[PDB]
């Protein structure tokens, strides 16, 4: 408050201190929001006790996994899907750095977020769903896919004689998903929307300094060179009331947006717990069709789920009896 | 513990204050002009003007001493709708206009922008928004004479209300409209331009007043009226308390690669403040930016355990700013925390008093950018290790082997969920 | 969900396989005691997806084919209870090529 | 014709770079009609009433296309006589004088010569009888000329005259590109000086002389006929223009908020 | 119809501050109610699915 | 804002616009609320193809 409302003027600070404890509340609200955001990232991503590493030999019964497994050739150990997601979200700027609107860095940087997603992918590709309940128990990937087939109703022998066709369909879908992300202009609408909303809120708060709020001038230091302090303090109070109201409006809008983001992060954590760590029988929860298994993918200010589902096709009608 | 208003502080990181660097100089850049402004010729005349036709005198390119005003025409009111009585000798003025005229005894306060009537609509009109002041004093004998000086002619009425700062040197034959007339006769063709005039012993309210307004303006062109000039030499790489033609600000002066046009003077940004200014002399464009900015956060293990603390300077390069103390300029003070221990450069900011060991543990105090802090040994001090995500594991995967548990464990955990808080009612 | 019944949602009523839950009264809230089933002491074996006996493929009804290194058994997934491979444990579908 | 995209200037003398700042000061509306006002003056001794009276509806935009020094000065007044102090501008070869004073009738010398008098002289004395005249602006002339090569090279001059709380302002810039009928070239317009007289103006007049009248047609037809006849005169209206600056700090483009609903978006 | 504009503008400022505060209170109450309605609608969509 | 706070008075709107962008925020918040209600209805009901 003492640096946004008052441009490093001691008389304005003495007038602002007279208003009382109005500004410790805003700082405590912003610190609570930051702690809540760090907690949100921690509960969505940090769910596995141990980091699992995939074996160097990447054969899983014919299933291609190069699009979602991390690439050691890149400077950041990220999948091509994660790289394309990071290149499709974009985060003067010095004005918010000059009137006190600082931006704190997150506790979990993108490298360890990618490491968490890599550990989750290795666990769900090697141990099946057993690593989400206790110790990781290894299992061949065709057998795990057969049991995920058995979980939806169809017996395992269908996979055991259609393994090549199913692997080719999975590879085709996971290859088409990148071009689907690239061609769609509004695919990452929410992740662009959150950063755009934050940028617009910060820009509005910076731009609100130019208003006069009933005073003769908007610049604070021009007031002292033209008026006696009995009326300069009146104009200062007139500016302080409007600036404090603008700050309060920004804080309560940020609180509402933080509550919405917290609800979205709780939903994302539930989806990570259910669709990824196991198999979910909830209809239309992990994608359209009968859910088999899911893939977590890191993203700027969010997470992306790759839901692999079972869609029946080529139906024929017969005659039945009870 | 002053910020939390307590004596015992729990273990954590707390925003306490903000690192701010004060400047050391107060250089002034008043324009180079040594002339004297003409108020003596403005005020010491014999006959000033009439009310409808007031003189307009431009005051420019001179040093104005606003202190010596009461020695010419005392008992004023000064009626300042704008710059303060004691503040006109501080900032530069682009143009000062001295308009003097006479009005009797009743509209010396009706010259205000709010008041209107038979004078503000038919004589000197002040605009609704206006900066400037007016001086009025007694004229009971020095401007009364025998049966008046007869220079009291006022416009009375006209067809349309005149714009502010506008005069009309013309006569009218106003009628209000019935059988339109141009003759001198009074009936239905009433003549404007009445006046006053009397022996100095009269009915009190008609005794005249010489009113001399003084309208000023700022910004605009390069300034001409400057007041007392206290020009000081320049420094272009350090923070100063500069004074450029009226504005006062704290920031580091800096040379510019700007493309200021010759008529352009000031440089603004997305906010109302000004980031570029033109000096009155040498015509050099200089950029304005403040000094080191970022806040400071204190990391403590809690007063129940220890008393050592580690501070973090948010958003500033550690190898360049702090380090050099330069005491009696830092508002947060406590400048002892600059070389007490070793430093580290974090994306969160410069960390003072924490030694970076490069082991990995589940971290205790979240600092930011993947780096946490704790109170451990390598002897008990504050360390700044990198966050550990957990135990590194590698379960062996092969396409012919499975793992089946031969035992189990009945484990009971707890989960705590809030349901309802306190209910409150206010009157 | 976790108290009035048994939940199949993973990690919704505690880490592991959920069995039941207990409500506990707390000031300004509630406390759950999540009883879970956590496996331990795993032993790895050699597994096969199917077994060809007489030119036909055999798949287990419930369970997974397991081996002790010499012969083959069938057992359930979350516990090691080996059994002789019979026609009751498995079902036949298609050829073994 | 229609003033397509001209008439934008700097509302304040403040350097802004890559800002989308808005304003409130009055401008010339986009895609608005103007006047041609062609002057023939064939040196035959006749008159065609080519200098009419304009009502001066709060500001006038003046756009001219001449060769070097054909136009000279403008007359501003309420009654066009010595009853009020009327503003007078006279342009010299190496000077300009801008002065307001109670002048009755602006004179015009004997001007009947086209091609025989190649060297232009025996001129001026336009000013009326002297009276209580105010402070003038003896200074450097603002009109400049570039040597035209291979034809089609003349400079168009855009002038904006306005009065805010009595204060008198001038905006002028020269664009040496082409000789057409108000081309779509977007460019800013720079104020030069502020005139502090603070008098009222209700009528507008100009003082063009046509000693050199080369390729100047004449027609009395009145109607919507676009063409670069002699010059252009526009009218200012209170608008809400939005201006865009660039990295170098020049007004590249500007729109208003009252012309089109797309402009309002 | 009653006051001079230098103090009429003070009275307008007094009215405008209260009216703008009332509008801001209305819009933040509507934001909170819309967040609750969004949560209820998400629950309804989950029950539909 | 200019129609609710001020009863179509011109200089009331002149003093209103001096307060800054305190009303574009309210307008964008209310439009976001309306868009969110439409999104809620679409998400609940439009789930079949
Ligand atoms: C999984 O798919 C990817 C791409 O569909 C394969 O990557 C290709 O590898 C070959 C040779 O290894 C290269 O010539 C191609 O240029 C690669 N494709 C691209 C798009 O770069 C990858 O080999 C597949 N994995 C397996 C095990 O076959
Ligand atoms: C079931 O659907 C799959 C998917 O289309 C069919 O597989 C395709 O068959 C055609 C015809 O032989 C091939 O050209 C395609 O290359 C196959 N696709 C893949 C991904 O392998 C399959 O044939 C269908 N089953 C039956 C019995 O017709
Ligand atoms: C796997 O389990 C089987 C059955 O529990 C065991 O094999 C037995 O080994 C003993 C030792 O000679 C024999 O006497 C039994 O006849 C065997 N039983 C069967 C069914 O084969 C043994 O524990 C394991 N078999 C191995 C390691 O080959
Ligand atoms: C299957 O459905 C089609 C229409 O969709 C119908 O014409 C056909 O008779 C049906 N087949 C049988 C065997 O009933
Ligand atoms: C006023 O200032 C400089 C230095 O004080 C002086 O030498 C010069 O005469 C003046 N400069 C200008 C630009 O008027
Ligand atoms: C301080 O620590 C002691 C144990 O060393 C224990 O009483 C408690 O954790 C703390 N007590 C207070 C009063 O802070
Ligand atoms: C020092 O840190 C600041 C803070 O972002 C940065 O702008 C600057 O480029 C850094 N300088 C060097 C030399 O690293
Ligand atoms: C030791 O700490 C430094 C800190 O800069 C780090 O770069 C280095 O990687 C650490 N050593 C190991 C083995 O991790
Ligand atoms: C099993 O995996 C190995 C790689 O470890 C591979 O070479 C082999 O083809 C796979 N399939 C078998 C043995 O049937
Ligand atoms: C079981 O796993 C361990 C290591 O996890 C390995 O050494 C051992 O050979 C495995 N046993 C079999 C039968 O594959
Ligand atoms: C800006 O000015 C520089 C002068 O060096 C010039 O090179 C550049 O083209 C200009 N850019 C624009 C957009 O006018």
């Amino acid at each position: 408050c003492t640096m946004y409302i008052c441009g490093d003027s001691t008389e304005c600070s003495n007038l602002l201190l007279q208003y009382g404890s109005f500004c410790t509340q805003l700082k405590r609200a912003l610190t609570g929001i930051a702690v809540e955001q760090d907690k949100n990232t921690q509960e969505v991503f940090a769910q596995v006790k141990q980091i699992y590493k995939t074996p160097p030999i990447k054969y899983f019964g014919g299933f291609n996994f190069s699009q979602i497994l991390p690439d050691p050739s890149k400077p950041s150990k990220r999948s091509p899907i994660e790289d394309l997601l990071f290149n499709k979200v974009t985060l003067l700027i010095c004005a918010q750095k000059f009137n006190g609107l600082t931006v704190l860095p997150p506790l979990l940087t993108d490298e360890m977020i990618a490491q968490y997603t890599s550990a989750l992918l290795a666990g769900t590709i090697t141990s099946g769903w057993t690593f989400g309940a206790g110790p990781a128990l290894q299992i061949p990937f065709p057998m795990q896919m057969a049991y995920r087939f058995n979980g939806i109703g169809v017996t395992q022998n269908v996979l055991y004689e259609n393994q090549k066709l199913i692997a080719n369909q999975f590879n085709s879908a996971i290859g088409k998903i990148q071009d689907s992300l690239s061609s769609t202009p509004s695919a990452l609408g929410k992740l662009q929307d959150v950063v755009n909303h934050n940028a617009q809120a910060l820009n509005t708060l910076v731009k609100q300094l130019s208003s006069k709020f009933g005073a003769i001038s908007s610049v604070l230091n021009d007031i002292l060179s033209r008026l006696d302090p009995p009326e300069a303090e009146v104009q200062i109070d007139r500016l302080i009331t409007g600036r404090l109201q603008s700050l309060q409006t920004y804080v309560t809008q940020q609180l509402i947006r933080a509550a919405e983001i917290r609800a979205s992060a709780n939903l994302a954590a539930t989806k990570m717990s259910e669709c990824v760590l196991g198999q979910s029988k909830r209809v239309d929860f992990c994608g359209k069709g009968y859910h088999l298994m899911s893939f977590p993918q890191s993203a700027p200010h969010g997470v992306v789920f790759l839901h692999v589902t079972y869609v029946p096709a080529q139906e024929k009608n017969f005659t039945t009896a009870p | 513990k002053c910020t939390l208003k307590s004596f015992t502080v729990e273990k954590g990181i707390y925003q306490t204050s903000n690192f701010r660097v004060q400047p050391t100089e107060s250089i002034v850049r008043f324009p180079n002009i040594t002339n004297l402004c003409p108020f003596d010729e403005v005020f010491n005349a014999t006959r000033f003007a009439s009310v409808y036709a007031w003189n307009r005198k431009r005051i420019s390119n001179c040093v104005a001493d606003y202190s010596v005003l009461y020695n010419f025409a005392p008992f004023f009111t000064f009626k300042c709708y704008g710059v303060s009585p004691t503040k006109l000798n501080d900032l530069c003025f682009t143009n000062v206009y001295a308009d003097s005229f006479v009005i009797r005894g009743n509209e010396v306060r009706q010259i205000a922008p709010g008041q209107t009537g038979n004078i503000a609509d038919y004589n000197y009109k002040l605009p609704d928004d206006f900066t400037g002041c007016v001086i009025a004093w007694n004229s009971n004998k020095l401007d009364s004479k025998v049966s008046g000086n007869y220079n009291y002619l006022y416009r009375l009425f006209r067809k349309s209300n005149l714009k502010p700062f506008e005069r009309d040197i013309s006569t009218e034959i106003y009628q209000a409209g019935n059988k339109p007339c141009n003759g001198v006769a009074g009936f239905n063709c009433y003549f404007p331009l009445r006046s006053y005039g009397f022996r100095p012993t009269y009915g009190v309210g008609h005794q005249p007043y010489r009113v001399v307004v003084l309208s000023f303006e700022l910004l605009h062109a390069p300034a001409t009226v400057c007041g007392p000039k206290k020009s000081t030499n320049l420094v272009k790489n350090k923070c100063v308390n500069f004074n450029f033609n009226g504005l006062t600000g704290t920031g580091v002066l800096t040379e510019s690669n700007k493309k200021f046009l010759p008529f352009q003077q000031f440089g603004r940004d997305i906010a109302d403040t000004t980031d570029a200014v033109r000096d009155p002399q040498t015509l050099e464009i200089l950029d304005i930016t403040p000094c080191s900015f970022g806040g400071v956060s204190v990391i403590t293990p809690g007063t129940n355990t220890s008393n050592q603390v580690a501070v973090l300077y948010q958003g500033v390069n550690c190898t360049e700013v702090p380090v050099a103390i330069h005491a009696d300029q830092l508002t947060p003070t406590w400048r002892v925390y600059s070389t007490g221990s070793n430093v580290f450069q974090t994306r969160a900011g410069c960390l003072i008093g924490a030694e970076y060991v490069n082991n990995s543990y589940e971290c205790d105090i979240p600092i930011g950018a993947g780096i946490c802090a704790s109170y451990q040994t390598q002897s008990q001090s504050i360390i700044a290790y990198t966050m550990s995500l957990g135990a590194e594991n590698s379960v062996a995967y092969s396409n012919n082997s499975i793992a089946i548990p031969t035992n189990f464990t009945i484990s009971v955990t707890t989960e705590i969920l809030p349901v309802s808080m306190t209910k409150t009612s206010v009157d | 969900e976790c108290v009035l019944g048994q939940s199949k949602r993973v990690d919704f009523c505690g880490k592991g396989y959920h069995l039941m839950s207990f409500p506990q009264s707390a000031p300004h809230g509630v406390v759950f005691l999540h009883v879970t089933y956590v496996p331990a002491q795993e032993k790895n074996f050699t597994t096969a997806p199917a077994i060809c006996h007489d030119g036909k493929a055999h798949f287990p009804r419930e369970g997974v084919f397991v081996s002790n290194g010499t012969h083959w058994f069938v057992t359930q997934r979350n516990f090691y209870e080996p059994q002789i491979i019979t026609t009751d444990n498995t079902f036949v579908s298609g050829n073994c090529d | 014709t229609n003033s397509f995209t001209r008439g934008v200037y700097y509302p304040d003398k403040v350097f802004r770079s890559s800002v989308l700042h808005s304003t409130q000061d009055l401008f010339l509306p986009f895609f608005s009609n103007v006047t041609w006002f062609h002057v023939i003056s064939g040196t035959n001794g006749t008159k065609r009433f080519d200098n009419p009276v304009l009502p001066f509806n709060d500001g006038v935009y003046f756009a001219s296309i001449e060769k070097s020094n054909i136009i000279r000065g403008w007359i501003f007044g309420t009654t066009l006589d010595s009853k009020t102090q009327s503003l007078l501008i006279v342009n010299n070869a190496t000077n300009v004088v801008i002065k307001v004073c109670e002048f009755q009738f602006c004179n015009d010398p004997f001007l009947d010569h086209k091609n025989n008098k190649s060297w232009m002289e025996s001129e001026f004395r336009v000013y009326s009888s002297a009276n209580n005249c105010t402070f003038e602006y003896v200074s450097q002339p603002f009109l400049m000329d570039l040597e035209g090569k291979q034809g089609n090279f003349k400079n168009l001059r855009e002038f904006v005259f306005k009065n805010i709380d009595g204060y008198f302002k001038i905006y002028s810039k020269h664009t040496p590109i082409i000789v057409r009928d108000l081309p779509q070239g977007f460019s800013a317009l720079e104020p030069l000086v502020d005139l502090p007289i603070g008098i009222n103006i209700t009528r507008f007049q100009t003082l063009l002389a046509l000693h050199r009248s080369y390729l100047t047609p004449g027609d009395s037809s009145s109607g919507w006929t676009a063409g670069a006849a002699a010059y252009y005169v526009g009218y200012l209206q209170p608008r809400t223009f939005l201006l865009k600056y660039n990295e170098n700090g020049t007004i590249t483009d500007a729109v208003d908020c009252a012309l089109d609903p797309l402009s309002e978006t």
